[PDB]
C-alpha cells in the first residue's frame, strides 16, 4: 500500500529528535503506553484473532493525515482496536461509551490481498536481483524506494515465513517464504541525492526476481 | 480543511480498549501487567552489550555471532518476542552499519530494548535511508569520509544488532568494562563506543 507510512526518502523533516546518547527518559512515559503491544499479544497469542502483520497494515490504514498527527504508540492503540472491531469482538460503540467521547478507527482495507506467489526463485548469496516492478494496493513488506531496483544478495535467510500481502490480510493463502538481504548501492535508489552508500532491505522472496 | 478528527483522550481511548476486553475475559490475570515489567526490565540493551563485549573478547564466540546470530543469542538466552531471527552486522575500519525501521518500529527488542521515541520518529525513518552520513552528523556522530554508510532497513522479520568497532584504549578492559561503553545507541548503530580520559 503506498501509503503516507511508507517514508523513506520523503524530504523536508527536520532534526531527528535525538543527540546519541542523551538520556531517553523511562521505557514508558505514560501509564497507558504497555497497552497497545501487551493487547497486541492478547491478540495475537491469546486470542488467535491476528496476525502481527494485520496490525502493520492496520496501521497503515489510518487515515492518512491521521496516521500523520498521531503518537506512535496510539497509532497502535488505534489499530489494536479497529482490528478487535473488524474481527466482530468488539464494538466502537462500546469502545466510545467506555472511553467516554470519540474513538475514530483505521479505515476500512480497499484490498482483500494477495497470495504468496506460485512462482519464486531460490537466490544465491552474491546473486543480482532485481525487486519486481508491481504496485500491492494492501499490505506488502516491501518500501517503494526499492521497487523495480537491482542489488545484490547477501543472505537468504535459514527460516520461512507467511507471505505479508496474505497473512496482513488474515488470508489462508501465505504459505511460507525464506527473506532476503538485497544490497543496494545508494546511488541506484537516489541518484546523486544521498549522502549514503549502500542499504540492505530484507525482502521475501516473491517480491523478487532475477536481475535482467 | 486537514483538520483533526475529534478524539477522547488517549489514556481515556487505551484503558477503554483494555477494559472492553477485559470485562469480556479475554485478558489473562496479570497479562498486561506481565508484559509491561517485561518490557521494561527484561528486554534490555544490557543485553546487546554483554554480546558485544563477549564477541570483543573472545574471537569463537564473535565468529558464532556473526555467522549465526541467533545461535549466539540463544547461549544467552535472549531470543524473544521481536527477537527470534538475529543478524548482527559487523563495523569495520571501511564500514558503519546503522539500522532503521522505515515502515514502522522494527527493532530487536529483547537485546536493544524497546525502540526509543525518536527512533520512530517520522524524521528518523525519512531521513537515514537517504543521508545517513548528515542524520548521525546531526545527532553527534562524524563517520570519516573513507567509512561506507550501511543503513539495514527492519523489513521482515530479520532483527539487526550493530556489532561496533572496538576503540582503542580497551585493551585488556574486562568484560563488564566494555559492556558500559556499549550503548543502546552503540547496538542501533547511530553511536560509536567511547572510552574516558
Ligand atoms: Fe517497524
Ligand atoms: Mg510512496
Ligand atoms: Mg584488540
Amino acid at each position: 500500500m503506498d501509503g503516507v507510512h511508507d517514508l523513506a526518502g520523503v524530504q523536508g523533516f527536520g532534526k531527528v529528535p535525538h543527540t546519541v546518547n542523551a538520556d531517553i527518559g523511562p521505557t514508558f512515559h505514560a501509564e497507558w503506553e504497555h497497552l497497545p503491544y501487551s493487547l497486541m499479544f492478547a491478540g495475537v497469542a491469546e486470542l488467535g484473532a491476528f496476525s502481527v502483520d494485520e496490525v502493520k497494515y492496520v496501521v497503515e490504514r489510518m487515515e492518512p493525515r491521521h496516521y500523520m498527527m498521531t503518537p506512535y504508540y496510539e497509532r497502535y492503540v488505534i489499530g489494536v482496536a479497529t482490528l478487535m472491531v473488524e474481527k466482530g469482538i468488539l464494538t466502537q460503540d462500546e469502545l466510545e461509551s467506555l472511553a467516554g467521547g470519540p474513538f475514530p478507527l483505521s479505515r476500512p482495507s480497499e484490498s482483500e490481498g494477495r497470495p504468496a506467489p506460485v512462482e519464486t526463485t531460490t537466490f544465491e548469496v552474491g546473486q543480482r536481483v532485481r525487486v519486481r516492478d508491481e504496485y500491492v494496493p494492501g499490505h506488502i513488506r516491501m518500501p517503494a524506494y526499492c521497487r523495480g531496483r537491482v542489488g545484490t544478495i547477501s543472505h537468504r535467510t535459514t527460516e520461512k515465513w507467511p507471505f505479508p500481502d496474505a497473512i496482513g490480510h488474515g488470508r489462508n493463502d501465505a504459505g511460507e517464504e525464506p527473506t532476503y538481504h538485497v544490497k543496494f548501492a545508494a546511488e541506484e535508489l537516489f541518484g546523486s541525492d544521498t549522502d549514503g552508500g549502500s542499504v540492505v532491505v530484507d525482502l521475501f522472496e516473491g517480491y523478487l526476481e532475477p536481475a535482467a | 480543511e486537514n483538520a483533526a478528527p475529534a478524539q477522547a483522550p488517549v489514556s481515556d481511548r487505551a484503558w477503554a480498549l483494555f477494559r472492553a476486553l477485559d470485562g469480556k475475559g479475554l485478558v489473562p490475570d496479570g497479562y498486561v501487567e506481565g508484559w509491561k515489567k517485561t518490557f521494561e526490565e527484561d528486554f534490555s540493551p544490557r543485553r546487546g552489550a554483554e554480546l558485544v563485549a563477549r564477541a570483543w573478547t573472545d574471537p569463537e564466540f564473535r565468529q558464532l555471532l556473526l555467522t549465526d546470530g541467533t545461535a549466539a543469542v540463544a547461549q544467552y538466552g535472549y531470543l524473544g518476542p521481536q527477537g527470534e531471527y538475529i543478524v548482527a552486522v559487523e563495523d569495520t575500519p571501511t564500514l558503519k552499519n546503522v539500522i532503521v525501521c522505515s515502515l514502522c518500529s522494527c527493532t530487536a527488542w529483547p537485546i536493544l530494548g524497546l525502540p526509543p521515541t525518536w527512533y520512530k520518529s517520522f524524521e528518523y525513518r525519512a531521513r537515514v535511508v537517504r543521508e545517513p552520513r548528515k542524520v548521525l552528523s546531526e545527532m553527534g556522530t562524524e563517520i570519516a569520509s573513507d567509512i561506507e554508510i550501511r543503513v539495514y532497513d527492519t523489513t521482515a522479520e530479520t532483527r539487526y544488532m550493530v556489532l561496533p568497532q572496538r576503540p582503542a584504549g580497551t585493551e585488556g578492559w574486562s568484560q563488564e568494562q566494555l559492556q558500559e561503553i556499549v550503548t543502546k545507541d552503540c547496538l542501533i548503530g547511530v553511536a560509536i563506543p567511547q572510552v574516558p580520559t
